[PDB]
This record gives structure tokens, C-alpha cells and sequence, in this order.
């Protein structure tokens, strides 16, 4: 809202709220003289098509359906069952 | 060694010169400054009142429970002419105190 | 005030201390809790008078705060009326405003003894109302600030 | 002249809301500013008052239909009108049915 | 000292530690601070400097 | 930084510490430690008389070392809607930050 | 305790936090409500409540 | 200034008042909510 | 200015600045309940 | 001084006479240049200067 | 920062302190003149450290 | 770069200012000094510092 | 230590493996290999003599 | 509010939040299978 | 709230009962899913 | 039962005993008791060595 | 176990893993069954069965 576009907390960057001439001023001067840092460049998060309103765990918990403990051997088996609307990455995966 | 006795094993950790986080995120990942959360209707239209509850290990004496608001606190400075500065704050949320 | 205390050295008083600060004085506050903190000196030289003005300090003057209440007065006033001002009066086009009585920034300069001439300067942006001045004993100034005076 | 809308807080249970209050959260202070600067700020939020004046028009609610509708409303100048037309629904601890009363 | 025209809290007058902060990392004229590592060899100047 | 710091007692001994406090609108986080009042001097005012401590201040230098004597934080918005909620983490009613048991 | 920085008055809402009394050493509350009663009322009566 | 005084055998002090506008306003917006402003001029925050 | 319009140093009075529903409101309670002095009223020369 | 309305600093043009610095007791300095310093340089290196 | 100041009890220090208000750190002030000014405690507790 | 980034005519690299009035308290110092830019140049602050 | 006699403060420096630098450009900086002032007609011009 | 409606805290009975089918089942079944309790009653004063 | 009691030679405790609303809703979609979500209010989960 | 369970030590000889804590909303009401500390087995934990 | 996180009882659907039992050392179960059956059958009788 105004409140923020006039604070740029959000809205467009310096290279487009400031004046044309001003911009290519500082990048020009990027060597002896700087002033990017005396403008701020506002940097917005998106709102939808990212995160789900849903409940829904971040990390699930999987028990061995079946475990044999042999002299020399441990072989355990799971489930792992990824719901429909989910996306798992092996890498996120351990074993407790 | 053989002469062992039974033991119990004892755990924990230390974290110093560093500050618990708690972004204001949906996945609590740092997409941009102003969060997704932090632009969301549901907190833009109505106000909310809030309440956090601290269970900390007991200590010999007096201490303080540092908390922190991250907020936006930004300013422009507009030089119209010489020899003048007229500059405007904004920290939102936190404006000028809560009451 | 002497004998409104009694005419024994040992006495248990019992006083009440008004408000004297001006942002607050007349202030008029709505509904809600506030937390209201505020110290106290001991200093006898502070606290006390005396007729003589002798260093009560050394002559054995005393004092002990016990307990410390707080009381306000509210008016009976009718919860429907009551509403409705509250509603008027947390409008930004209605707030409150004071201004200190005497409005005025104090300074205070050192004057030699015997000293004849006083330069003060100086400078101000703006415009003010006007001047007001006159003439201490150092002795009788206590150095405010500090949350006590040696001296 | 041009004032700050109130919010209304949801409240999770009746859904009935609450009392809307002058935001303060977002106060755009400025009285450090300059002339044109205090003409500008005055300029911009009246605009906001604008858009939110637009968005206005168009059991308990829940929270994402509540976000549709008890929008942040302006009530232009203060009091101005007369004792019989008030705020009223404004006032956290007011009731239709009757007066605002509270044990 | 006279009027202490000296920085870095040593003998170094401040036109001097200007001078080479300028010459070797073109830091000067808008603060000053420790330059990035790759620009503080073995043969720069504040690298060496030790008050 | 960009944060509203606030400072809120512990009592000796004390193990649970509510904080009631309300926002209008939608900040970007939270963030916290703790700090022991001793080594804490009381801003705000031209001078401290009971600071008698001359040691690091992690208010300000920022040399914290108590974040280790934390149990678990519980956030709630209009005392009742529990966040995150939504069954986000494994205890979905808080943020346990060390286990015992 | 007045115009003391040191001990400075608090009076601020428990959910604002934010103090809202702010003084400075440069202003004189004590004689500044003196001359105010004097302009108000007979500074002449006696009243013990307020000594 | 200059001030021309009377000598004195003791140490004293010139107490000057520049009259001023110390006002301030207060504004309570919700409950529970005290927000200030105040505001001295001339000699807004001391002289420098 | 609107330095000192806001800080009523200046510019209309309490009469003008505050809600009319207000300032009548006190004009009728002048007897039990006063807050006139909690208003102040600019006085420009 | 930071942070402190008691001791607030000013920086306003002699015409302007209105102060740009407007400092708030919930904020903090102080810790704020600290994190900073950490995010855009090695603060492990050391430069007398600023101490 | 101890022995950057030396080994006596006594000494007469020298340094150099900067600015850390962001509202005026980076600040780009044009032609004019301005009013610059500022306090400094000296409460030994808090400007010295043991 | 020949033209159009450093001026021909004299000019002090870095400038040095005296306060104009200071007040020695007896737990604080305040000072103000006059901060001035002339014409034709820019003052960046981070090069300012309190000796 | 209570038993310290009067003293007297002492400074100084050490900057070893290092060459002090001069450029020779109108502000000190480098702007490139071949200076401004290198490139100045001044000296392009008439020959000069230096001491 | 919606967060009481929810979990039946106030608002309508099972013999009205519930699908009409589940309803009329369990008045039939009241004598072997009963499913009665495990619905609740709203009761607000 | 003060209670005021007859003394013991003994160390006791008050037993309060801040009577509420612990009411929780069980959702099944489907096979093999308990989906429950509980609510205590007031004391949604402890005071702070 | 639907209540939150609290429990305040109450000094041997004691007589008065404040209690404070706050709510946000509203309940259904208070009840309460008296139970000797020996009587009671510290819960929460997996074990009471007193 | 009941009201003790430290033991927590679980029943959740293998392909959820979701524990549906979210138990609080604040509440009481144990009191609370009691309660319930002095007011659904007479408190005064016996079965073996549930002791």
C-alpha cells in the first residue's frame, strides 16, 4: 500500500523509482564514488502458489512394518508413504 | 577397563553469541524481506492479539527474557533545499509502543 | 509544616504526594492497565527544611520509608456515558494536550566570586516567547541529575 | 477531513468479530518532515482511504470470508453527526440488543 | 601531538592513513573499513600495520 | 537489526514467563535469547546507580551465551489459534527446543 | 524524583511497553508547579494534605 | 548575553529561562495504549 | 506549520479541532465532570 | 549516547531547525552495527581505529 | 584493546568513533549547513570493560 | 577518466570542525558543532567520525 | 596498582614488508593504469623538474 | 464464533449438523449398536 | 484470587480447577487416517 | 472433568495465599480443593524419587 | 500413563503416522474418570472386572 511503496518496503527497485539519469549516474560512478547503498531496493515474498493453507506435517515418522534382528544383521522394512499433493526429497531422509 | 562400574549416559549443548529465529514464514524459509505471512489479508485487515509462553531451566538469580519484534524500521531523507533535511520514519509493524 | 509533624525529634508521619509532572497531571486515561513506576529520594538535606539551613545530614537527621500506596478516585460515572466518551477521546481528533506551566529551558552558570561580567552564548534556530532570569547562591543549588549529591 | 480507518480483530470463537480501533501499528509518522513532504503524506494515504473505500463497497463468518468483508472502514470526520448516530458498533463491549454492558 | 593529527591511535598523522587507504583500496572518502581479503596481500598496507 | 527490543523480568528460580503483547499488523519474525539482569543496565534513563557491572554486555556487544537454558516456546494469536498449527511440526501445539526425557 | 534522567518516571501500558514519560534535566517541574498554584489560588491559605 | 552584576564573596550561578513551548500531545488508541509526543521549541533536544 | 498546527501551538481551538459531539458534551457536564483543561487552546499574537 | 530520548542526538539544517534524528528506547544501536559488521566483513581481523 | 591503550594505570588515550545511527550513517548530505550534535556518557562502567 | 570527476581549483580533502559550545556534566559531554558543506560538494557521513 | 609512580604515554608503529604509495592522481584513487594527471597537459606539454 | 461452531462448543445438535441419513440410523439402531455419544450436544445458557 | 485458610503443620497445596472447554473432533477421510484436532479454551495451551 | 489442574504449594502454617495468572477469554466457572504435598506424587515426570 | 509428555500414549493410522493423541500435563484424566462414572451408575457397587 502507499504507506509501503513510499518507504519502499515494497514495490519497485531504485534502478526504476529513481530518475533515469541518477541510475546510470551510480553505475558509472561504481568505482571512486558509490551511492547504491543510499537507496534501498525493496525485496517482496510471493503470496500464493507456494505454501499450502492445509494442515499438513513438515516431517513425518516411520515405523518398521517388519524388523528381523539376525546374529550379525539388522534388516528393518517401511512403508514410505509420500500423500497425494506432496513431493519428497530422498536427500531429506534418514534413519533414526 | 574391567574395573568399570555402570554408568548413564547425559546430554546437551551449548549455542553462543547467537539468537533463536522464528521467521514469520509459511515454511519458515527466507523468500524476501516482507514474508508471505507478512502479507497476508488475514493479518492486513484485522488485528490479532498475541501471546508467548517461555518455559526456561530455573537459574540463582534475576535474568531477562530478550525478545525480538523483527520489524521494518526504515526512513527516507527528502533535501528539498539548502541547508535542509526533512526525513520520515516507519517502523510497522510497532509503530509508537503498543497500548 | 514543622508542627504539622509534632515538636519531637522521633516522629511517624504519614503524608500524600501529588502528581507534579505535566504530560501527566491532568492526563485523563481510558480503560486498560498501565504499569505507573516512580522513585523517591532520602536525602534529609532534599527531603527536609530546616530554619538554619545546617547540614542535617551530619546532625543526625534520619529518614525511613515503611510502605508506599497509591490511590485514585473515579467517578461514579454512568457505564452508557462512560462508553461513549471513551470512544470519542481514542480518536486522534480529540487527543489530549498539556504544556508544562512555566515552559522554559533552565541553565545554569557558574559565577565567580567577586566576579563582576557574565558572556553567555549561545544560539537559536528558531523563535522562542521570551526571558527570564535571576541569581543563586551555589552553596544552596544542589546538582540535579545525579541521583545524589556529595557535595 | 481525512482520518485512519479502523481494524476489526477476529474472534476465533462466535465469529461475531470485535471492536474496530484507529490502527496504530502502521502510523506513517512524519511530523519530523518538511512542508511539501507533510502535503505529500496526507496526499498518499488519502489515496489509501480511497482504494479502501472502494474494496469496502465491494452463525459467525469465518476467517477467510471475514478478510472479504469487515473491511477497514473510514469514518471521514469525527463524532460530527449527533448523539443518536454514533460509532456504537465500533465499541469492543457493545451489543445490539442492547446497551454496552459488562459484568 | 599538538592538536593530535594522529589516527589508528599511534604516531600516524591522518592525512597519512588517508594517503594509503586511497592508494591501496580507494577507501577513504566514505568511511573507513577493513577492505576484502583479496585485496590485503602480504604487501598491503593495512595487512602490516600494527599500532 | 530492524526490531522492537523488549525486556520482560525473570525471577529467580522462575521456570514459565508469559508475554502478553498485540500486533495490528504483520511483522517478519521473531527473535530471542536471555540476558542476565546484572549484566544488563538499565537504558533509557542518563544513568544507571545500581550498575555495578563492567563485563561484556550482551545487550549490546552481542556476546549472548544463554540460549542453552531453553525448554520450549508457545506462540498463540487471540489466545486460542495456536501457531503455526496446521500440524507442522511434531508437537503441533509448540516449539520444544530440548528434550529431557 | 524530577527532571533526572537517572531516575526517570514510568508510565506506559502494559501490551505498549512504551514509556510515555519523557523528561529531561534541562526542564524544572518542581518551581514550574509553584508558579502555577500561585496563579490559580490564594497562595496565602494553608492546606496540610498536600503540606 | 552579558550579565553585569554586584560582586559577591561566594561562588553563585545565573539562572536564565528561555520561555518556550513545551507541549505535548497524547493519543490513546486502543486499550491499554498511551503513545506521546512531545515537543520543545526553540531548543528542541539541548544546543549544538 | 504542521509542526505547530498539531501541537496546537498554534492555528483553531478546542471548540474547532475536537468533534463537535465532544465539545458540547463538555460545555454540559461544566458542573460535575470538567475536561476543558484537558484541551488547550492556541493564543497567537 | 543511543537509543536514549534523554540524550537524543541532533542533526537538523539552521534553517530547517527541525531535527532528523528521531530515536526511539525500543530500538537498539548499538547490537544493530555489531551484526552488521559480521555480515559484511571478517570479524575476526582487527583495526585499531574503530577499536 | 587493552595494550592498544598500554600498560600503565594512567594514560591519555586518542581515538576515533564513528557513527552508528543508520537514519544518518550512510546518509549523503548536500551543500548547506547543519547543526551536528551529540553526547557521551562517562559512566566508566559502560565505556570500559575489565 | 581527464574531465568531469576531480575539481581543478584548491579544496581540503577532509575538513576539520570545532565545537561551538560544549557541557561538561557530571555523568555526561555534550557538544554541537555547525557541520558545514560547501557549495559544489557532497558530505558523505560515513566518512565522519569524533576524534 | 596503588603503588604506580607518575608515567608518561608513548605510541608508535610497525609496517614491515611494504612500500609507502603516492599515486600520482588528483585524488588519490585509482581510476586506471594511466592516472588523469599522467594524461594531463601540463605535463604532456612542457617538461618540468622535480625535488 | 467459527472456532466453537467447529468443535459444536455452540451452534446446532448432531440431529442437525449431521447428514440426515447418519441421523435417522442411529434412532433405529438404538437397541444393539449405538453410536449416540460419540456426537456431541451443544448446550449454550 | 486470595484463599485464606486454617493452618497446618504441614506442607499442602491448592487444588484450582479453572473449569473450561476440552473438546476435540475426530476426522477420519480415509483408511488408516485419524485426523483429530483438539481445543481447550480457555488455557489454549498454558499462560504467558 | 474439562479444567485446567494448577497446584500451589501452600507453606506449612500458612494462612493467606494469593494466586495470580490471567484469561484471555471466558470459561465455565472454578472449583478447587486442599491436598497434602506428601499425598501428592509430583506428575509430569516418569518418576518421583520423593 | 496419562497427563505425562514424558509418556504419551499413541494411536495414529500407520500411513499418517500422525499421533491422534495429544495429551497435557494440565489436565487430569485420571479424576476425571472417576467424576464421570459417580454420575452415569451407582458409585456403591462392585466389578471385579475393572477393579
Amino acid at each position: 500500500l502507499p504507506q509501503w511503496s513510499y518507504m519502499h518496503i515494497a514495490g519497485q527497485d531504485a534502478s526504476e523509482y529513481l530518475s533515469p539519469g541518477l541510475v546510470q549516474f551510480a553505475q558509472a560512478t561504481e568505482s571512486y564514488f558509490n551511492i547504491g547503498n543510499k537507496f534501498r531496493n525493496p525485496t517482496v515474498a510471493p503470496t500464493h502458489d507456494v505454501t499450502t493453507e492445509r494442515s499438513q506435517r513438515l516431517q513425518l515418522r516411520f515405523v518398521p512394518v517388519d524388523r528381523e534382528d539376525t546374529q550379525y544383521s539388522y534388516k528393518t522394512r517401511f512403508q514410505l508413504a509420500v500423500g497425494d499433493n506432496r513431493v519428497l526429497d530422498m536427500a531429506s531422509t534418514y534413519f533414526d | 577397563d574391567p574395573r568399570h562400574a555402570l554408568r548413564d549416559p547425559e546430554r546437551k549443548f551449548l549455542c553462543d553469541r547467537t539468537l533463536w529465529r522464528i521467521p514469520f514464514s509459511s515454511n519458515f524459509m527466507s523468500m524476501g524481506s516482507l514474508t508471505d505471512l507478512g502479507q497476508n489479508l488475514l493479518y492486513a485487515n484485522a488485528a490479532h492479539a498475541l501471546d508467548m509462553t517461555f518455559e526456561m531451566d530455573p537459574i540463582n538469580e534475576p535474568t531477562l527474557l530478550y525478545v525480538l519484534f523483527e520489524v521494518f524500521d526504515v526512513a527516507r531523507v527528502h533535501q528539498p533545499h539548502r541547508g535542509v533535511i526533512e526525513v520520515v520514519y516507519l517502523r510497522t509493524p510497532f509503530s509508537a509502543g503498543n497500548a | 509544616r514543622s508542627q504539622l509533624l509534632g515538636n519531637g525529634r522521633f516522629c511517624d508521619f504519614h503524608i500524600q504526594v501529588p502528581q507534579k509532572f505535566f504530560a501527566i497531571r491532568n492526563l485523563l486515561l481510558l480503560p486498560g492497565t498501565y504499569t505507573y513506576e516512580w522513585s523517591f529520594r532520602k536525602d534529609v538535606n532534599m527531603i527536609l527544611q530546616s530554619t538554619l539551613g545546617n547540614d542535617l545530614r551530619v546532625d543526625g537527621a534520619t529518614v525511613n520509608i515503611t510502605s508506599v500506596n497509591l490511590y485514585a478516585s473515579f467517578f461514579p460515572m454512568s457505564h452508557n456515558t462512560a462508553s461513549t466518551l471513551e470512544a470519542m477521546l481514542r480518536n486522534d481528533t480529540n487527543d489530549q494536550s498539556f504544556n508544562d506551566y512555566l515552559s522554559a529551558a533552565n541553565m545554569l552558570y557558574p559565577i565567580p566570586p567577586n566576579a563582576t561580567q557574565l558572556p553567555i552564548p549561545s544560539r537559536n534556530w528558531a523563535a522562542f516567547r521570551g526571558w527570564s532570569l535571576t541569581r543563586l547562591k551555589q552553596r544552596e543549588t544542589p546538582a540535579l541529575g545525579s541521583p545524589f549529591d556529595p557535595y | 477531513e481525512i482520518p485512519t480507518p479502523y481494524v476489526w480483530t477476529f474472534q476465533p470463537q462466535m465469529g461475531a468479530a470485535a471492536g474496530a480501533s484507529q490502527d496504530y501499528s502502521t502510523r506513517m509518522n512524519w511530523f519530523s518532515a518538511g512542508p511539501d513532504m507533510i502535503h505529500d503524506v496526507n496526499n498518499i494515504r488519502d489515496a489509501q482511504n480511497r482504494i479502501l473505500m472502494t474494496q469496502s463497497a465491494i452463525g459467525g463468518i469465518g476467517s477467510r470470508q471475514f478478510v472479504e468483508e469487515f473491511v477497514p472502514a473510514v469514518y471521514l470526520n469525527p463524532y460530527s453527526g449527533p448523539p443518536d448516530s454514533y460509532p456504537d458498533q465500533f465499541i469492543r463491549h457493545y451489543n445490539v440488543y442492547s446497551n454496552s454492558v459488562s459484568g | 601531538d599538538g592538536e593530535g593529527y594522529n589516527v589508528a591511535q599511534s604516531n600516524m598523522t591522518k592525512d597519512w592513513f588517508l594517503v594509503q587507504m586511497l592508494a591501496n583500496y580507494n577507501i577513504g572518502y566514505q568511511g573507513y573499513h577493513l577492505p576484502p581479503d583479496y585485496k590485503d596481500r602480504t604487501f598491503s598496507f593495512l595487512h602490516n600495520f600494527i599500532p | 537489526l530492524s526490531a522492537a527490543n523488549m525486556l520482560y523480568p525473570i525471577p529467580p528460580n522462575a521456570t514459565q514467563l508469559p508475554i502478553p503483547s498485540r500486533n495490528w499488523a504483520a511483522f517478519r519474525g521473531w527473535s530471542l535469547t536471555r540476558l542476565k539482569q546484572r549484566e544488563t543496565p538499565a537504558l533509557g534513563s542518563p544513568f544507571d546507580p545500581y550498575f555495578t557491572y563492567s563485563g561484556t554486555i550482551p545487550y549490546l556487544d552481542g556476546t549472548f551465551y544463554l540460549s542453552h537454558t531453553f525448554r520450549k516456546v508457545a506462540i498463540q494469536f487471540d489466545s486460542s489459534v495456536t501457531w503455526p498449527g496446521n500440524d507442522r511440526l511434531l508437537t503441533p501445539n509448540e516449539f520444544e527446543i530440548k528434550i529431557s526425557v | 524524583y524530577y527532571n533526572s534522567g537517572g531516575n526517570l518516571g514510568v508510565l506506559a501500558g502494559q501490551s505498549s511497553q512504551l514509556n510515555a514519560v519523557v523528561d529531561l534535566q534541562d526542564r524544572n517541574t518542581e518551581l514550574s508547579y509553584q508558579m502555577l498554584l500561585a496563579n490559580t489560588t490564594d497562595r496565602s491559605r494553608y492546606f496540610s494534605m498536600w503540606n
